[PDB]
């Protein structure tokens, strides 16, 4: 009855107020206290929403909105539940007035469809005639999503990571881009600016001896460099658990001194056989295994988690090798060249493995000075990786962060005395709901969210239809086409669609049966 | 300092939610309970705020704001008070996004100033000289009265009785210019416009009274004829100075101290044919000082020809227990527009009722004279300054841009409470006014219903200043 | 102490609304309910609001002889006296700092004030033309805050010219004040003639020509069939008088008391006016005007000084007879009537006319003026800070914290007027700050423009008694220690 | 935002008191109330106390990072970042300024009290015996507030010739630290000789000339190489003695692997067997035992010497020498000085103490001084501290606020305010007068001629340069960043969401 639609309203509008604040690139940060202790800073809802833990049904329709809108874009996950609190606001004043439900629903969906229309009109090409001012754009692209973080210090250098990771990953004429062949790696200490691009997949390992090559030559011109992965260690074995083996008298005592001993280079003659230079186990070696494959030249590294070792074997084009005996040639490693380069005055002392060709996968590599700072780099960057695949998959983009919002408002509220129906009252609130983002918008950069959304509404007429920038981004001015900033067409899309039909879900539900726990 | 300022808005909206329900013939009647114990009901939306005793300072300045309504345009005091609480609901949202009460009521100021400038493009000015435009304007606005067939005959008398101050050049158009006086006996349709001042006292009972007299002067005495407080000997003192001055009609004015005046002098008088008209009530003496251009004299020694006025006839009409006494030929420069009706009727409740259904007509052709142009109502006007509002509100720059829109919203009120008041669906009628309001612009015009402008126009000026001064409040104060 | 500064700025929170024009008016409510009323004016407010704490009454009372001086900008002193006190809280509690100390640090903190308006008064004594403008932005500041701001374009004129036709002392009995209903605000007229609403005489002639004005005050009523002879016994001791009134050669009598009929009556065969009903207020007038003389002694003629006026003639208008007078002695005087709606808005005018003629009495003998519309707390508020330079440890936080307190006036007159105080006064001080100081806080578009193109200007005198009753009044209340009540009986 | 201001402000009052030499010491009790210990150290009271308050344990972790950079004016940067949260209630409050504008007006806030300090730091290459009286100054800030304070003004060239005697990296691990009881503290003495606080062997002879330090690494408890894999079966007690002889057999060739090097002292990292103590005796080997991780990068940074985890041959392998290893005795305990190594770039300084609980106190006061006065090597540059610094910095703050927006105003002229509470509760920490004090202060740095500042010992206002009092560059730049950088951190969060815990 009418406690349905009211604290259904009510509730989503507490919920969604926390994430208001957050939205922008001055959105203030929160603080999600874990439940083993530790304490996470993030602006972004994503993170929030999966934080937050309720039982109320209707704030986790908001949870569901941003599962999908992360892993389908991952941009707008913060504003697309923002936005759709804007039409549950409206609506709740149309109910008042005695319109039906289904009729506020049936008015935000004629009202989306026509609003695309007028904003595909106005969208603009980049990658369309010479293909370097592509990259032009977007390497000033990526510079607006990192204002918000840390990362803003250095993003200038930091710009050209994103653009060069997807080249190498991605064809013109395929146009596919995966966030599983681009693997997310950060490193503490050091400093954040010594952070580059690797062709392959790069690893934390450290020899178990000191005055073991630090590099792996080509050995008289051989056919790239072999590496083995195998999931047991070459030395006599022992049992993990415990061994306790007595022996009753001297001669099974100097029976064993000799096996074990001739199992030492038994098992190390099988690295000459398949001739591989770099060896990958799960398990450490003895110390006679160290001293033959030091004269021999041929690194070894221990204790390899087992995720790691799957990144390896398709980049290198390798295998995973049960025992020694089913070793082969064809199941090694494929790569130029293996070298331990060391970074600063670090003791890590990290190994990079080369390619100097196209693959389909790339690694990349991020350094931080503090535990907080990586982590806030990796989601600083991950985001990053979302916006450049949008981009090369829809060359037409239009612009936003404020601007958008306004200009696709305009056409609703025209068009909404021409139709002369009952749904004429949702498309003025369907406009008012669009107005909502550059209000909020204004509320974390200081500004009259009412004498700004009326600044962009008059310089939009008298001018020209085109987007004008915002203050809410800390720029000199507005009109931020001068300033190259660039959103991606297909994740506005996105985002104004599953939000205007999350809030025809939330009308459609009359009655909210809760029951108790098992 | 909100929760004074939130609580004027609640309180006085809590008022026109009693009064949505009244508005218009159709509408629902109120429940009032007066402290004494007695039960009235009525439609009418003065009489309600009359009798509410509001105690609350603030929502007490609804029963100026429709008391100015009346005093002015004489119709629409039902409507101002919806009007004004539309915009203090649509106030109570301003609050919450940091807008400050000021720049609210400085909006108000422009908001006003150009709905009049808007309203005037939309209006068809129309003329005095046209007599059928008055009287089918007259006749249809009596259809909320219980008789309509005596509300016909009725309409052209009164446009004529305005015909003497519907001159072109005019400043101050005044209902006082025209006396309504009811009288027992006759019909309606019996009705007769006299073209000087007519009294509402019989004349002198007794034997000798002329009652009549041809050639008379006529002046404002507020001296009183008593024995001194020989009884004779002065009250012929008396007499012996008005017949010096040869003033055939005497005025006395009505004093319940003691006597006006004693039977002795009356006889007196009565050889000299002298006629005087007791109980005279001080709302009649600025009546007859005005037409007649006499001088109010208070003692004895202030008596003189020069003070006086002149008539050409005085004489007692007595139809069905009338005996009204009436005044023609003034012939003097001072005379205005004066005009006199008498209103005849059986019963009391009939003169009563048809006395007052006659002033809202002189108030709807009271509106024309001041103000030229006439619009069709039932929401017309309404709908129209609604819609180019919201075209204008894109073009201002500011905090005022989101009140341009939230004032717009604001009258659309008027159009909602008529459709719920007559039973129709509210969103259906609104959206099928709105939807043919691209291509017609005032299509009523068929149905005889046409409201003045200054109804329209005093809604908006009353309801500037009414909301204006209610947000100025930031506190109220125990003084005394 | 703690009762003192919240009395204090209890005092204060009520009248900080109704500073300027943009401003919000306070309603007031009684017993009976039917006597509220809806008035900005502090000296009304503050009045009539009972208070139970005597410190707050000590405010009020200087408040009264403040009013009296100018009478305008009364709201000003009383929220800037409060500030002076609000701000004291911080100098205690956070500070600790002698309250004595603070008290002499307001007087050199006032010393910088005084010089400030000194060295920033600009008047112009050469085109008196250009002086009569200011006289107009002048009175336009006036007649802010009250309901005559709507019209107050049109009285701009009416004032300036009315003050510019005295030319003499600044005493306010040459001007009266006449109110009658009907007709609109801007229908009000200057006339110079001394309209008068009092009619006199039963049977007098509506024009006179050569007639002569003098003032006298006799009691023609009463001394000190037998009746008969102790009536007729008084006319012929009182015609004795009227021989010397004949003996004076004047066509008009005028008579505080009443007249008896018989002296009336032989004034109407000489060709002599019969005035009665004259009030203290009107002799004081017609003897600073027509060049009158109470004349105590009628022993002999030609004993006092006789009065001239060319023509008298009576006017109707409003519905009551009027007396206007032409061609008068010393015609620099003036009346001013205004025309109002309802007697509730001429309750209102009349006094706000009243304080804006005071405050125009001073511009004659002090022609120094100063920027107004926040722009003169701006300037003091530097020269305070500028003094910082050499100043005692106690003394530091005491000198600084007047220069906020003088911000605080703008502040709240951006609050009144719905604006940004925090924007708008801190982007003011920067351009002020070096070089340049033209432009001021606008209360209309919402941004900073010049005061002088806009016509907004203040007195020196006006505003010199702000800065210094303030300063005096707030040392007082702050110096107080300790209320003793005695029994109330 | 009630929770947070006010929260953070309850947390800096708390060690309000311990800043400046003049300071207090506050006492702490738990339940069972006989582990209440008096320190003024401002890093103990934060981490010992446990808070409910989300904001309040961002500053824990922020003091952390402070305390391993340096690990003094730990304290000023928390009384610092909560007087900024204290003026931003007035900002936000009354004043209608926007959280994110309080943010952005410290960012060029910062900016101008970096430039006041740039130049207003002077320093002299020439004459090197000035820049070492430079480095007495400093000591003695960083010894005030302890218990040191009595004998600092002899400790004050301890700690200012030790640090001359580096001549390298700015690492700490040179200097080791040794507290003996016994004895005033004014006994204590810089050496460079490596006091050792462990013997060596069972009964070896003490001194020891011609020494060849080695490092190594091995388990001397059950020695056996490639031998692992059998264990000892026996029937008796008889045949059980006939298989422990292989111990000492296969440890027979091992020490003689060992004896080819040519070493007079052993180091391991493990104990020693009882069989070869008493062999290295025969052939002139000393054997030390005890040693830590800690004590072998220190000999890594002396002798040059390395793990050497091959025994299999006396070449391809570094080794280091001594001249003379002597052995003293003092507190009941012996020690090992050695002598003639080669370019020692290691000192050792012992502390003698009165009881436990002094020397506890004197650790943490001793390697934060030395810490400071490690980096005054890079930067020379030093300031006017004692209230100075942070009065000239409020100028170059209002100097700035001259061009400025409207919204940014206020929040850059609270930033000056919050400069002078520092030295504010400096004042009421010694019991003058902050107001009429600081105040004096003000007006001569007001118009140039900036010399003095504000002392806490006679009450009046004297130089800052002939009473001693300066401030390394280093160490007030990293305060002015942090702080900064503190503050907007919990001015971002506008609400809290606290997870189920289980």
């Amino acid at each position: 009855g009418l406690e349905a639609k009211k604290s259904h309203i009510l509730a989503a509008r507490s919920v969604a107020s926390i994430i208001k604040t957050s939205l922008g690139p001055r959105g203030l940060d929160k603080i999600l206290i874990s439940p083993d202790g530790e304490i996470t800073i993030t602006n972004d809802g994503a993170t929030i929403l999966s934080q937050m833990e309720l039982d109320n049904e209707i704030a986790k329709l908001l949870v569901q909105l941003s599962k999908s809108q992360d892993d389908e874009i991952g941009d707008g996950t913060t504003g697309v539940v923002v936005l759709a609190s804007a039409l549950l606001d409206q609506a709740l004043e149309l109910i008042q007035k005695g319109i039906h439900p289904i009729k506020i629903a049936n008015g935000f969906d004629e009202a989306a469809k026509l609003a695309i229309s007028k904003l595909e009109e106005t969208c603009d090409d980049i990658s369309a005639s010479n293909d370097e001012l592509f990259r032009d754009f977007l390497l000033r692209a990526a510079k607006t999503s990192l204002g918000s973080k840390i990362v803003s210090k250095d993003h200038d250098r930091f710009a050209e990571m994103a653009v060069e990771a997807v080249i190498n990953v991605m064809d013109k004429d395929r146009k596919d881009v995966d966030f599983d062949l681009i693997k997310m790696q950060g490193r503490v200490g050091g400093s954040i600016s010594d952070s580059k691009l690797i062709n392959g997949v790069i690893l934390d390992k450290d020899f178990s001896h000191p005055q073991m090559p630090k590099c792996v030559l080509p050995k008289e011109g051989s056919d790239g460099v072999k590496l083995a992965i195998l999931t047991c260690p070459f030395e006599p074995p022992k049992p993990k658990t415990k061994h306790k083996l007595d022996i009753s008298s001297v001669e099974e005592y100097q029976k064993l001194q000799t096996y074990e001993q001739d199992k030492f280079k038994e098992m190390i003659d099988d690295v000459k056989k398949a001739g591989a230079d770099v060896v990958i186990c799960q398990w450490g070696f003895d110390d006679e295994a160290n001293h033959l494959l030091l004269q021999n030249d041929l690194p070894a590294v221990r204790w390899v988690g087992g995720q790691e070792l799957e990144h390896i074997a398709i980049s290198t084009n390798g295998r995973i090798v049960p025992r020694f005996q089913d070793l082969s040639k064809d199941k090694l490693g494929t790569c130029s060249r293996i070298y331990e380069q060391e970074f600063g005055t670090t003791k890590d002392r990290m190994l990079i493995i080369e390619q100097s060709k196209e693959t389909k996968t790339v690694t990349c590599f991020v350094r931080g000075s503090n535990k907080m700072i990586v982590d806030e780099a990796e989601r600083a960057l991950h985001d990053s990786l979302c916006v450049v695949r949008n981009l090369v998959k829809d060359s037409r983009v239009v612009y936003g962060g404020g601007a958008a919002e306004v200009t696709m408002s305009l056409a609703v509220s025209e068009e909404a005395d021409k139709q002369r129906g009952i749904d004429q009252y949702a498309f003025r609130g369907f406009a008012q709901a669009l107005d909502t983002i550059p209000m909020t918008l204004a509320e974390n950069s200081g500004l009259d969210p009412i004498g700004t959304l009326s600044t962009l509404k008059s310089k939009q007429l008298k001018e020209k239809i085109s987007n004008i920038g915002v203050d809410c981004l800390g720029y000199g001015s507005n009109d931020m086409k001068e300033l190259f900033v660039v959103d991606p067409f297909i994740g506005k899309k996105q985002q104004i669609l599953l939000a205007t039909q999350l809030c025809r879900m939330i009308l459609k539900i009359d009655n909210v049966i809760i029951s108790g726990k098992d | 300092p909100q929760e004074v300022r939130k609580a004027n808005i609640i309180a006085a909206r809590s008022v026109a939610d009693a009064i949505r329900t009244s508005l218009g013939p159709k509408g629902m009647d109120k429940m009032i309970k007066t402290s004494r114990g007695e039960i009235i009901i009525s439609n009418d939306g003065h009489t309600i705020l009359k009798q509410m005793a509001i105690l609350h300072p603030v929502a007490r300045m609804l029963v100026e704001v429709s008391a100015a309504q009346d005093s002015e345009a004489g119709d629409g005091t039902t409507s101002v008070v919806i009007l004004t609480g539309a915009l203090l609901g649509a106030a109570e949202r301003l609050l919450n996004k940091g807008i400050h009460p000021t720049i609210i009521a400085d909006s108000f100021q422009s908001a006003a100033k150009r709905s009049v400038d808007i309203l005037l493009e939309m209006c068809h000015k129309v003329s005095l000289s046209d007599r059928e435009q008055l009287v089918r304007a007259a006749s249809t606005s009596l259809s909320s009265k219980i008789v309509s067939q005596y509300s016909s005959f009725l309409a052209p008398l009164a446009v004529d009785s305005v015909l003497k101050i519907s001159d072109e050049n005019s400043k101050n158009v005044d209902l006082n210019d025209i006396r309504l006086v009811k009288k027992v006996g006759g019909t309606i349709d019996d009705t007769e416009m006299i073209d000087g001042v007519v009294l509402t006292q019989t004349a002198i009972k007794s034997a000798g009274g002329p009652t009549r007299k041809e050639k008379a002067k006529i002046g404002l005495i507020q001296f009183q004829i008593s024995p001194p407080k020989e009884e004779r000997a002065y009250l012929l003192n008396i007499c012996k100075k008005i017949k010096k001055a040869k003033c055939n009609v005497l005025l006395i004015q009505k004093s319940i101290l003691r006597d006006a005046v004693n039977d002795l002098a009356l006889h007196f008088l009565s050889k000299l044919n002298i006629m005087v008209v007791k109980d005279i009530e001080r709302e009649e003496i600025e009546f007859l000082s005005k037409g007649l251009g006499c001088k109010p004299i208070a003692d004895i020694e202030l008596f003189t020809e020069d003070r006086l006025g002149s008539a050409d006839l005085v004489e007692e009409i007595d139809s069905d227990g009338s005996k009204i006494v009436r005044v023609t030929g003034i012939r003097n420069n001072n005379a205005r527009p004066t005009v006199s009706v008498v209103i005849r009727g059986a019963n009391n409740m009939i003169i009563d009722e048809t006395e007052r259904s006659l002033h809202d007509a002189l108030c709807v052709i009271r509106c024309l004279v001041k103000e030229r142009g006439l619009i069709a109502g039932g929401g017309a006007p309404e709908i129209e300054i609604s819609r180019r509002l919201s075209k204008e509100a894109r073009s201002m720059e500011g905090v005022q841009a989101f009140i341009w829109q939230e004032f717009a919203s604001a009258l659309e009120v008027i159009p909602t409470t008529l459709a719920e008041n007559a039973g129709l669906n509210s969103i259906k009628v609104v959206t099928e006014l709105r939807s043919k309001h691209e291509n017609g612009e005032l299509n009523t015009y068929e149905e005889h219903i046409l409201q003045p402008v200054l109804v329209s126009t005093s809604a908006i000026t009353l309801a500037s200043e009414c909301v204006k001064s209610i947000l100025r409040i930031d506190d109220i104060a125990f003084s005394r | 102490r703690l009762s003192a500064f919240v009395g204090a700025i209890a005092v204060g929170d009520l009248v900080k609304s109704t500073l300027g024009p943009k401003g919000m008016d306070k309603l007031l409510q009684s017993a009976s309910s039917n006597t509220c009323m809806v008035t900005n004016d502090g000296a009304t407010i503050l009045k009539s609001i009972p208070l139970d704490n005597p410190a707050a009454k000590v405010l009020v009372n200087i408040s009264k002889v403040q009013d009296d001086e100018v009478g305008d900008g009364t709201t000003s002193v009383t929220v800037l006296s409060a500030e002076l006190l609000r701000e004291a809280e911080k100098l205690i509690d956070q500070s600790k700092i002698h309250p004595q100390t603070i008290i002499e640090g307001y007087r050199l903190a006032s010393a910088a004030a005084l010089d400030a308006l000194t060295k920033a008064a600009v008047d112009n004594s050469h085109d008196k033309t250009m002086f009569r403008e200011d006289l107009i932005h002048i009175a336009k500041t006036t007649l802010s805050s009250k309901i005559l701001s709507q019209d107050k374009d049109h009285f701009a004129e009416l004032a300036t010219n009315a003050i510019l036709r005295l030319k003499g002392s600044t005493n306010l009995e040459h001007i009266q004040i006449i109110k009658i209903l009907g007709g609109k605000l801007s229908d009000s007229f200057l006339d110079e003639g001394f309209i008068l609403a009092k009619k006199f005489g039963n049977n007098q002639p509506k024009r006179i020509e050569n007639a002569k004005i003098l003032i006298a005050n006799t009691t023609l009523d009463t001394d000190k069939a037998k009746l008969a002879q102790l009536e007729k016994a008084e006319r012929e001791k009182m015609k004795n008088k009227i021989a010397k009134i004949s003996k004076f050669g004047i066509n008009t009598f005028i008579n505080r008391q009443l007249i008896y009929d018989y002296p009336e009556q032989l004034f109407t065969d000489l060709g002599i006016n019969s005035i009665e009903h004259a009030d203290f207020e009107g002799v004081e007038r017609l003897a600073l005007v027509t060049g009158g003389e109470v004349v105590s002694t009628f022993d002999e003629p030609s004993k006092c000084k006789l009065g001239e006026c060319d023509v008298i003639e009576e006017i109707m208008l409003g519905e009551q007879p009027f007396l206007k007078f032409s061609g008068c002695k010393a015609g620099e005087a003036c009346t001013i009537v205004l025309r109002g709606a309802t007697d509730q808005t001429l309750d209102e005018a009349e006094r706000s006319l009243h304080d804006a003629l005071s405050v125009l009495s001073q511009t004659t003998k002090e022609t120094r003026t100063v920027l107004g519309g926040g722009c003169a707390e701006m300037v003091m508020s530097k020269a305070v800070d500028t003094e910082a330079q050499n100043i005692d440890g106690k003394k530091s936080l005491a000198v600084e914290a007047f220069a906020r307190a003088l911000r605080q006036l703008p502040t709240i007159l951006a609050d009144n007027a719905g604006f940004d105080s925090s924007e708008l006064v801190s982007k003011l001080r920067s351009s002020i700050y070096n070089g340049i100081s033209t432009s001021g806080l606008d209360l209309n578009n919402g941004t900073i423009a010049d005061m002088r193109q806009l016509g907004i200007v203040e007195s020196y005198k006006l505003k010199r008694a702000v800065v210094s009753s303030a300063s005096e009044a707030a040392e007082v209340l702050l110096r107080v220690d300790n209320i003793i009540r005695a029994r109330p009986r």
